[PDB]
Parts: C-alpha cells; sequence; structure tokens
C-alpha cells in the first residue's frame, strides 16, 4: 500500500503560468521593459507567489503585472496573440482603491481555476495596466474572429466581476490596437 | 482537465 495522493499531493492548475513584470523605462524598448518574475502550475504555488508580490494599487503608476500560459509571451506579436484580443475593464481613478486589487484577483482565479470550461483553450492570459490616467485590467484571447468562444469568456467575466447590466465593456483586436487610435468588435 | 472554483481556490 502507498500512501493517499490527498494528503500530500499538490493540486495540480490545468496549465503552467507564468507572472510578468513591467516597469517604464523612457530610455528603453516597451519589449525591453517587460521580464518575467516567475512561473507555477498548482494552487499552493500560485498563492506563494501571489502572497509575496505588491498589490496592483501599490504598484508606481507606469508597472503591469501580466499573467500568461506558460509560452505564451504578454505581447501582440505572440503568435498566439497577433490574431487575438481583449476584454478589456476600464478603471476610473477612484477604483483603484476599491476595485482594482478585487477585480485582478477575481481574474488571476478565473485564468488559473479555468473558469471559462470548453473556451480555455481561447484564454492566452490576462494584464493589468497601473496608470495615472486610470487603470485597465483585460483578459486576452487568441483569435478575434471566433465570435462564440470571445463573447462567452466576456458574459463569463462580467458576471465573475459582478458588473451590472448597465457597465458596458468591450473587445477590442490587438491588430486594431497596434494599428488605430483609440470600436469595440463586441461588448458585453 | 482540472477546474476549481472560486471558493475552493481562496481557501488555500
Ligand atoms: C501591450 N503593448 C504595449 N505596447 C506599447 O506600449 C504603449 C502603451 O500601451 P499600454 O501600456 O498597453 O497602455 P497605456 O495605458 O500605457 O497607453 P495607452 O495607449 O492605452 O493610452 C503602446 O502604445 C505600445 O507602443 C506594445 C508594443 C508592442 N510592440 N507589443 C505590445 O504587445 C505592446
Amino acid at each position: 500500500e502507498v500512501a493517499n495522493p490527498e494528503h500530500y499531493i499538490k493540486h495540480p492548475l490545468q496549465n503552467r503560468w507564468a507572472l510578468w513584470f513591467f516597469k517604464n523605462d523612457k530610455s528603453k524598448t516597451w519589449q525591453a521593459n517587460l521580464r518575467l518574475i516567475s512561473k507555477f502550475d498548482t494552487v499552493e504555488d500560485f498563492w506563494a507567489l501571489y502572497n509575496h508580490i505588491q498589490l496592483s494599487s501599490n504598484l508606481m503608476p507606469g508597472c503591469d503585472y501580466s499573467l500568461f500560459k506558460d509560452g505564451i509571451e504578454p505581447m501582440w506579436e505572440d503568435e498566439k496573440n497577433k490574431r487575438g484580443g481583449r476584454w478589456l475593464i476600464t478603471l476610473n481613478k477612484q477604483q483603484r482603491r476599491s476595485d482594482l486589487d478585487r477585480f485582478w484577483l477575481e481574474t488571476l482565479l478565473c485564468l488559473i481555476g479555468e473558469s471559462f470550461d470548453d473556451y480555455s483553450d481561447d484564454v492566452c492570459g490576462a494584464v493589468v495596466n497601473v496608470r495615472a490616467k486610470g487603470d485597465k485590467i483585460a483578459i486576452w484571447t487568441t483569435e478575434c474572429e471566433n465570435r462564440e468562444a470571445v463573447t462567452h469568456i466576456g458574459r463569463v467575466y462580467k458576471e465573475r466581476l459582478g458588473l451590472p447590466p448597465k457597465i458596458v465593456i468591450g473587445y477590442q483586436s490587438h491588430a486594431d490596437t497596434a494599428t488605430k487610435s483609440g470600436k469595440n468588435r463586441f461588448v458585453v | 482537465k482540472k477546474r476549481y472554483s472560486r471558493e475552493f481556490l481562496l481557501g488555500f
């Protein structure tokens, strides 16, 4: 007889996730300021990383966190991002104190817990931008033409964030973001 | 496939 797995085994995540940090430095390229922190693939290792790092509300404005599937870089130019896009949450200045950390934590949970069911494979990762004019949180998906998947993810995400029907959140493709000034392909 | 609810995850 061997030991019972339940008593000593870590709780495996469906995917391995990598956490990235971005710090704004004017002298360098956008890419150069993007850096890997750390990867994990269990619930326990998720918490070990989360619990020792700064809350987003405490980061210096100009900085980002990004949680992305191992092997997917948190940039448009990644193979899995190029034809993709993002569900974007736009937060006003007061929401840094009330919602930012709550919404970001909920987003991580949606990611690592695979809350998107059949469409988990469409999810690339998520990004929180800490910015003076207003913080942003976003889930990145792989294909902006996948209307069924993109739309399912939006709906799940909104309800998990607990946002009411009056709050309209949009999905833009990265190709549009990269190449145009600030329309939504979908709303939720 | 591994799915975890938010309540399960928050317990850790
Ligand atoms: C996510 N991202 C951002 N950037 C660069 O960073 C600039 C700022 O974008 P970003 O940090 O996502 O958003 P911000 O609130 O800081 O600026 P804003 O355009 O949304 O007003 C953007 O205009 C690009 O020049 C990128 C440049 C790339 N070559 N590939 C990226 O994925 C990429």
